[PDB]
């Protein structure tokens, strides 16, 4: 019967600034609810959100994916390694409601998007069509990987998710953002400085700052450096690997580089599984509230 | 007066998060991945030295006050092109002014 | 050498989006300062100083008007009859440095376009091109209007700024917006329910509502109601002239004309005594936040 | 939930400030340009007896409960396009969530 093809459905009726005017109730609900997490702000937490419901994504079978939007039900919602995402979820229910029509897939995927781009990241072209499959669907557990591992997990999970050593080291410059909670996976503290801000000092702390491996609270192992900042085993995994270590200084050295290459990962990330019909629209990008003048 | 008073206690809960993991405001503090903030009122930007400034910030030389400095925490990038500070910025004006009163203390 | 004239400069470089830009800005901070004035919003004074700054015109010396932006210097400033429009100036000081290359004259009546349109009113066309001029050139104190006076006065005031019985009714149906500070003009209180949302509210609350001559504790007198609401001598004034109440009536019943008219003359108020070339753009129709939405 | 509990003392100002001058929240009070508050949960729309609504109001009779109400009040023409009610709009989550406190509680 041959694995899935899901098929990209451009929303009925609906064009550019349809969803540009979804992107700006996401930016401005961000700067109003500016409390969130120490003021952190829910900028980490979407970012998160778009990446774990694009995480279960399986290349093998077509299984999983951003297209389905099934975040909405309660197997993947009380996942261990889930936990928190709870608050981007609550954070986006006004917003759908706003929008009844708009696609739960696409509103996750956005809202990604749009914590990026208003964090002063790179723009990552957004796309539309993701259709919401039926309840009896839902990607099983353990689809998404673990923070207590070495490089070689690592790189042997993303194969699934058809990403390449590059693509990988990219994509984890994104924990710069936010930080871990004891609370909810068991480990805690940020991995730099600036953690709404989107830079590569991800690569530049596991580069010049200096790690010892401790053991926290929640009896966990990770890495903390004596300015206060902590990295998972995983993202440790990343100047372990010789060929991980060379593209950590390309970015540590290059941050127009990382941008670059962030951007089409992540929206590769975002986009993986969903097949666009050639007569679909051409990728959205929209702009920031800083270019609309706010 | 341009920005009025706010309340210290809130812009103290203002600068333990958003600002004490780049600066120290008390005398002597220091050097983090920012410059202290010490007496930062009433004097040149980019001058307190042991602290290497990108020449962008020490380019423009303005005298910190309350209203120029209230602009300068709501779009570093936008009144300072090529600062070092990566910082999202305040763009409430009551978070301005409370934080800046308690900076204004602090900075004593 | 014969009266002067001022012609219209656009500003370097400047189109549709960047004005379009500082729009945004001032109706931004017109939905964050929602306590103002027991909340009631900076919107009705900063219609009022656009009023002010440009209700300064005469035009057989073409002194004055919203051309020059004469408004920041000191002797027209300090002003008796100026009291509370200070609030309109530190309202707008932070966005003028935001924009720092729109002239005082554009950025003041702008703030009053920006508050109409955001308080739910008219679509006000806006022209640009206003260029500042020395405080050498400050029209004196003393020319804008009385409000202890009759319908006479009211008529025989605007002929100074051009405008005939028909646009006098229409502009005067802004007293809906805000109230009357005692400090401020020894007058006090609103002249409605609705003071912060562009309503045909003034006419009809005019014809409806039952009024009295009652004393203020300024003991200046002012016409009052039981509702709690007040009138000006000189808007009551509009009910006791019989060709003013032909007007009054008709926008009463119907808000659209009232509309439409007000614009037109509003427009034409802050464009006075300004001469506008024919390579000079069309005037910009600005969108509002909940048309951009945002 | 949407709406969760918040301040009913400032609710009340936000009442005393944006409403009051129309609405009136306790029983059988006197009505105004629009209706009497009491009983607005629990409750359809234009049932208020002695007030004439624009058949505007009443042509959409869905119950006000805590979450409809709040987004109502967010923007009072795009739930009711043609109400007769003239009203900003509650644009912030917080000043809602307060004010749909003391409505609860002085409308009982
Ligand atoms: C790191 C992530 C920072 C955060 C968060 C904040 N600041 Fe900062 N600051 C930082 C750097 C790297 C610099 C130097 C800029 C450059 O171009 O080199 C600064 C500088 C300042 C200054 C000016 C110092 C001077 O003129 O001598 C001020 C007044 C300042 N920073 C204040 C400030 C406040 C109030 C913050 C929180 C609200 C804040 N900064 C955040 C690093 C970082
Ligand atoms: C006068 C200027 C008002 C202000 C300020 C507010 N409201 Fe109002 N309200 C007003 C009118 C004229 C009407 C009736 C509209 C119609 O078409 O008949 C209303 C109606 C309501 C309702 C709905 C009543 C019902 O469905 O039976 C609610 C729930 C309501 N108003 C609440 C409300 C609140 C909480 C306000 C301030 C925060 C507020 N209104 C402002 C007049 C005016
Ligand atoms: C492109 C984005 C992205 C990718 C890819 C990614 N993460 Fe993260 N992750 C985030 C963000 C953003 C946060 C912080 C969220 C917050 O602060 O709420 C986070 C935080 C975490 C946390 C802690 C969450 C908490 O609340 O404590 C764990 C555990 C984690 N990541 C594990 C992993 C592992 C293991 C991988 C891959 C091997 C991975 N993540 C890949 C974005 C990503
Ligand atoms: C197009 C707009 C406009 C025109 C024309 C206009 N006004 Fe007003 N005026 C306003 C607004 C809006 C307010 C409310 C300001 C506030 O609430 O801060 C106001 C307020 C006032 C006040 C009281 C200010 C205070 O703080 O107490 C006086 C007095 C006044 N106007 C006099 C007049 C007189 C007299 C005329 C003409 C004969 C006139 N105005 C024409 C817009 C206008
Ligand atoms: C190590 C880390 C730091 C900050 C945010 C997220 C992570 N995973
Ligand atoms: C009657 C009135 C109401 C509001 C603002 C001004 C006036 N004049």
């Amino acid at each position: 019967t041959t694995p899935l093809v899901h098929v990209a459905s451009v929303e009925k009726g609906r064009s550019y600034e349809d969803f540009q005017k979804v992107y700006n109730a996401i930016a401005l609900k961000l700067r109003e609810d500016d409390e969130y997490d120490n003021y952190i702000g829910y900028g980490p937490v979407l970012v998160r959100l778009a990446w774990h419901i694009s995480g279960t994504w399986d290349k093998h079978d077509n299984t999983g994916g951003s297209y389905g939007g099934t975040y909405r039900f309660k197997k993947e919602f009380n996942d261990p390694s889930n936990a928190g995402l709870q608050n981007g979820f609550k954070f986006l229910e006004p917003i759908h409601k706003e929008f009844p029509w708009i696609s739960s897939g696409d509103l996750f995927s956005l809202g990604g998007v749009t914590a990026v781009q208003e964090m002063q990241g790179p723009k990552i072209p957004w796309r539309c069509g993701r259709v919401d499959t039926p309840e009896d669907t839902t990607p099983d557990n353990g689809r998404l990987p673990d923070a207590d591992k070495d490089a070689g997990y690592v790189r042997t999970f993303f194969q699934r998710l058809n990403m390449n050593d590059r693509e990988v080291v990219a994509l984890m410059g994104a924990h710069a953002l936010g930080k871990t909670h004891l609370k909810n996976s068991g480990y805690e503290g940020p991995g730099g400085a600036a953690n709404n801000v989107f830079t590569n000092e991800f690569y530049l702390n596991l580069l010049n700052e200096d790690w010892k491996l401790e053991k926290n609270d929640a009896n966990n192992e990770q890495w903390d450096s004596k300015s206060g900042y902590m990295m998972l085993p995983t993202d440790y995994s990343l100047i372990q690997d010789p060929k991980y270590l060379s593209i950590v200084k390309e970015y540590a050295n290059d941050q127009d580089k990382f941008f670059k290459d962030f951007s089409k990962a992540f929206e590769k990330l975002l986009e993986n599984g969903i097949t666009f019909p050639k007569d679909a629209p051409s990728p959205f990008i929209f702009k920031t509230l800083e270019e609309q003048g706010l | 007066t341009e920005f009025k008073a706010g309340s210290a206690k809130k812009g103290a809960t203002l600068f333990k998060t958003r600002c004490l993991q780049c600066h120290t405001v008390e005398k002597g503090g220091p050097h983090k991945v920012g410059p202290n903030l010490h007496g930062i009122f009433g004097r040149h930007s980019g001058q307190a030295e042991g602290y290497s400034y990108t020449d962008a910030n020490i380019k423009k030389n303005v005298l910190w006050d309350e209203n120029n400095m209230s602009e300068y925490l709501t779009n570093p990038k936008k009144y300072i092109p090529g600062t070092k500070m990566a910082f999202g910025g305040l763009k409430k004006e009551k978070d301005r002014n409370d934080l800046i009163t308690y900076l204004k203390k602090a900075c004593e």
